[PDB]
This record gives C-alpha cells, sequence and structure tokens, in this order.
C-alpha cells in the first residue's frame, strides 16, 4: 500500500533487495460462501464448547481460539474432564508441533485446538467443522479464507462463528458484504452443566488456577486490541460473566484499557527539556 | 393379541417418525446439537395400556421391572445413580475395584441416604439431580424414603423414579454393611437398568417404555409382545377381564390402537 513505501523511504537504506514470493492467485471468493454464526451468552461459552465437542465426537474438529495461554488452558483442562482433544500452542517443541498435524490430517476422528494465527502458517486438511470460539484476528481473512478452507474442496465442512449479544454488529458487516448466514437454535436442555466441576477443579488445583488466570487476561488483552473496534469492544463486556466461563466466581483483576491551555503560556522554543 | 399386526403398525410409527424428524423448521434455522440420526434415535416410543378399572386405587410410587429379553437402557451415553442405604465409601470401592468396565462407566454418582438428605434438601439440588443422570436406582432399605428426600421433581413424572434394587445380605456403619456378595450385586444392577418399567397409579392410562426409534422393528414387536403378556399376568387385576385398549404412540405423533 501506499503507507508501505513512506515507512520503507525512512527505514529502509537508499538501495533495497527486492523479494516477491507473493501468492499473486487470491481466490477469495465472493459468493460461494456460507457462515455460521451461534449467538451465545458470555458466561455459556464454554459449556456449548464442550457440549459441541462431546457430541459432534467421531468427526474432524478444528477449533480456533485468539491466544496460546487460552489454548494451553484449555487442553489441560480438557484432559481432566476427560475429552481427548489434541492441541497446538506455543509453548510445545516445534517436532512435537509437526506430530501433533501430522497425526491429524491422517486421523479419522478427532479435534485440534490452535490460536488463528497458527492456521494462517498451516495447512488445513479436510475436517467437518471450522469453529471460530474466540473472535477472529482480521475478519477480513476470516471470512474470505478460511470459510472457503471449511468448505475444504469436495466434502461438507460448515463453518460457524461464536457471537456474543453485544456483537450483533458482525451480522450487519456481514450483511454489508452480501455473504449468507444460518444461525443455529442449541436448546437450553442439551448443554452439559459441568460448570460446578469446573469451579471446584480451579479453586483447587494450583496449576489449573494459573493457567486459568493467563488464559483469562490473555483473552481480554487481544480483545482490547483488536482492528475493528465497532463490534469487539472491552466496554460492552460483562467481565464477571467471562470469567464464569473460565471458571472463576470472582473475575481476576485485569486492566481493561492497557479544551483549555494554560493561561499566559506560549509555545516552547528553547531549553533542553528531556 | 396377535403379532403380524402389531408389527405392521410398528413398520409405521416408527417410519412416520423419520419423516416428521427430517423434515426441516419453518423458520431458517437449524440446531448444533441435534443431529438427524441423533434426533431419530432418542425418541422413545411407548406403549399404553387403557384400562376400565382404575389400576391400584393409591399411589404405588414405586416401579416394577419387566425382564426384557433385550434390554432398553444400554447405549452409551447414559449416566445412572445409584442411592444406597449405607456407607457411601464400600459401595465407592466397590465400584471402582470391581463392577466390570461398562457399569464402571455408566456408573456416575453413587450416593448415600444420609449425604442425599443433607446435600440435595433443596429444590435447586434435586432439580440439578434429575438433570444430570438418566436413570436413577435405589436399595430397598431406602426405597420408602426417598419420596420426602427427592420430592415432587423426581416423584411427579414417572419417566425417572428411583428404581427397587435388592443389596442386602440375605447397625453401625463402619463396623459392618450388610450386602450381597459383589459379583451377585452387579449381575444385578444389570437387570435393573435395562427393565422396561411399570408404575401404578389410580388411573387408566399406564405408559411403558418399550424402546427407542432407531431400533430394527422385529427387535420392537418381539419387546412389546414379552410387554403385553407380562404386565397382564402380573400387575392389572382381574387379569383379561379389566383389560381394555393398547395403543402404540410417540412423543409427538397419533396413537396406534391394538384391542384385547
Amino acid at each position: 500500500t501506499t503507507k508501505v513505501e513512506d515507512l520503507a523511504r525512512i527505514s529502509l537504506r537508499p538501495g533495497p533487495l527486492y523479494i516477491n514470493v507473493d501468492e499473486e492467485k487470491k481466490y477469495s471468493t465472493v459468493e460461494g460462501l456460507e457462515q455460521g454464526y451461534v449467538v451465545v451468552e458470555a458466561d455459556k461459552r464454554f459449556l456449548l464448547l464442550f457440549s459441541f465437542l462431546k457430541k459432534m465426537a467421531k468427526k474432524k474438529i478444528i477449533v480456533f481460539f485468539s491466544s496460546c495461554n487460552s489454548v494451553k488452558y484449555y487442553s489441560e483442562l480438557l484432559q481432566y474432564i476427560d475429552l481427548p482433544v489434541l492441541d497446538l500452542h506455543g509453548k510445545q517443541k516445534q517436532q512435537k508441533r509437526t506430530n501433533t498435524f501430522f497425526e491429524f490430517c491422517n486421523a479419522k476422528s478427532g479435534t485440534l485446538i490452535c490460536t488463528d494465527v497458527a492456521a494462517r502458517g498451516l495447512d488445513i486438511p479436510q475436517v467437518d467443522w471450522i469453529v471460530q470460539f474466540d473472535p477472529p484476528d482480521d475478519p477480513r481473512d476470516y471470512i474470505h479464507r478460511v470459510g472457503r478452507t471449511a468448505r475444504g474442496n469436495n466434502g461438507k465442512g460448515r463453518s460457524l462463528l461464536f457471537l456474543q449479544p453485544c456483537e450483533l454488529g458482525f451480522l450487519a458487516h456481514l450483511k454489508a458484504a452480501k455473504v449468507p448466514v444460518v444461525e443455529y437454535d442449541f436448546p437450553k436442555n442439551k448443554i452439559l452443566n459441568v460448570q460446578s466441576q469446573l469451579e471446584k477443579l480451579i479453586s483447587t488445583n494450583y496449576y489449573l488456577n494459573q493457567s486459568a488466570k493467563e488464559g483469562y487476561r490473555s483473552y481480554i488483552h487481544a480483545y482490547a486490541s483488536h482492528s475493528l473496534r465497532s463490534v469487539f469492544d472491552v466496554h460492552k463486556l460483562d467481565l464477571v460473566k467471562v470469567a464464569k466461563s473460565f471458571g472463576f466466581s470472582t473475575p481476576p483483576r485485569v486492566d481493561i484499557t492497557l479544551g483549555r491551555r494554560a493561561y499566559g503560556s506560549q509555545p516552547r522554543q528553547g531549553g533542553r527539556y528531556k | 393379541v396377535d403379532p403380524d399386526q402389531t408389527l405392521k403398525a410398528c413398520k409405521a410409527l416408527l417410519a412416520h417418525i423419520k419423516k416428521a424428524a427430517a423434515a426441516p423448521r419453518p423458520d431458517g434455522k437449524q440446531n448444533l446439537l441435534a443431529d438427524e440420526e441423533s434426533t431419530v434415535a432418542e425418541t422413545p416410543i411407548w406403549l399404553t395400556l387403557t384400562t376400565k378399572k382404575h389400576i391400584h386405587d393409591s399411589h404405588r410410587l414405586q416401579p416394577g421391572k419387566i425382564i426384557l429379553p433385550h434390554p432398553l437402557n444400554t447405549s452409551e451415553e447414559i449416566s445412572v445413580c445409584l442411592i444406597t442405604a449405607d456407607p457411601q465409601r464400600f459401595y465407592k470401592n466397590a465400584v471402582a475395584d470391581e463392577f466390570p468396565e461398562d457399569l464402571r462407566a455408566k456408573i456416575g454418582r453413587v450416593i448415600d441416604i444420609s449425604h442425599l438428605k443433607a446435600k440435595f434438601k433443596a429444590y435447586e439440588a434435586q432439580r440439578k439431580l434429575f438433570s444430570e443422570h438418566d436413570v436413577f436406582l435405589a436399595d430397598t432399605r431406602i426405597i420408602n424414603r426417598l419420596p420426602k428426600a427427592l420430592g415432587k421433581t423426581f416423584y411427579k413424572t414417572t419417566t425417572k423414579r428411583p428404581i427397587p434394587v435388592v443389596l442386602m445380605a440375605q447397625r453401625d456403619p463402619l463396623e459392618n454393611a450388610n450386602a450381597r456378595p459383589i459379583p451377585e450385586i452387579v449381575a444385578e444392577i444389570r437387570k435393573a437398568i435395562g427393565a422396561a418399567l411399570v408404575h401404578l397409579s389410580p388411573s387408566t392410562n399406564t405408559a411403558i417404555k418399550v424402546g427407542y426409534a432407531n431400533w430394527e422393528p422385529e427387535k420392537l414387536a418381539a419387546n412389546i409382545e414379552t410387554v403385553i403378556r407380562e404386565l397382564v399376568e402380573r400387575f392389572v387385576p382381574q387379569k383379561w377381564q379389566n383389560v381394555r385398549n393398547f395403543y402404540v404412540k410417540g412423543p409427538e405423533t397419533a396413537a396406534l390402537p391394538i384391542y384385547q
């Protein structure tokens, strides 16, 4: 873009070296897509994920989180809650990263947790669902690229996105780009209320408490530094309810933020003010 | 009673529920947690006896077990609870070091009677317990005590009432717990889970669970015939003098009759 080269003229030396290994055949489909979404309250996001994964077992599942710390915490929790799920985060070996994905690409069933920035560098196989639990990093790349890869050539692959009630301006942005939507109903009886088991684990296990605190903070911190602030706003987030999903009864402390000039005054002209 | 016309109805009602479930719903919405096969399954059809006299002119509130040739609740997602009339730790240790592998999976929570009246007296807790499991057993030494403990939330409906299970020998709790030999326990638990259940109420209609809508119909036809013959000879008084219409009907469809 235009701003890009002005950054080059101020940072680079007069002689650069120009390299293009870009993919100029950007197959940004405009019409052959169908996006799914589920309106879920902030305090039953995980319970819907758990109920989704438990009943849609014996299938292929890929879940996108926003932070590697929340991937780490959800990996340890789901092993205690007894659901065998695969994981892909940055605290692992690079060798373990590849053997996890090669195991997943050749498997029949299974479920994989990774962050959205991990999948951008990775080759998504044929899967039955792509579920965006946390908000996507860049919504343009989610709808176009990840919607088409969820469709996945031949096999019927469906993509859904978790939306809070305070997030429905995404539907207006989806309506502006004219891309079809379907919303799923999810009756309240089929939610597996393991909230009591979850809070007993967090209040008693120390390692899960650290992972919950770091996953909760990284989720809020990624929410604050989001590009499209019209729909992903942290001041429209009830922080008590979002810590309920992580397993907390009291939401741990996090910094959500992270006319008349002087009379008789004149602009500075000299002095080594440091 | 005739078996063939019972079978051809059992074809027709079961085939209807696939047509009803697979039909889309007109407000443009789908269900995340309801597959087409999962709602073709998990929808029980049940036999509705109609009588002339009001059978058992009182509220029996204790189910009777009809041994079914092929069991009812032997799926993979069944949470079961065993309410025991003695130290909970003895049964907790019993179900952990024994109770094969399938029964170890289905045992969700074993709870003492004394621990039940302390932790589940309120009506949150006996509603949370109702929605968490699928079948509730009980020792025969506490079958009478459970109306007060698990009240209207467990005994207004006949879907989930505690099933009577005998767990005695033929008192200080820590010293002794009068129980059967442990293999005789786990064998008897198997009978209680997969048995069709009768519920005597001062009523003319009795609904008996016969199976789900994903079985094959001859399996069902052999199961309903055993339900028919067991219930008349054992439970309803004036065996064939008081007998009347016998309908089979699903939870969202009409009634298919057989007459006696």
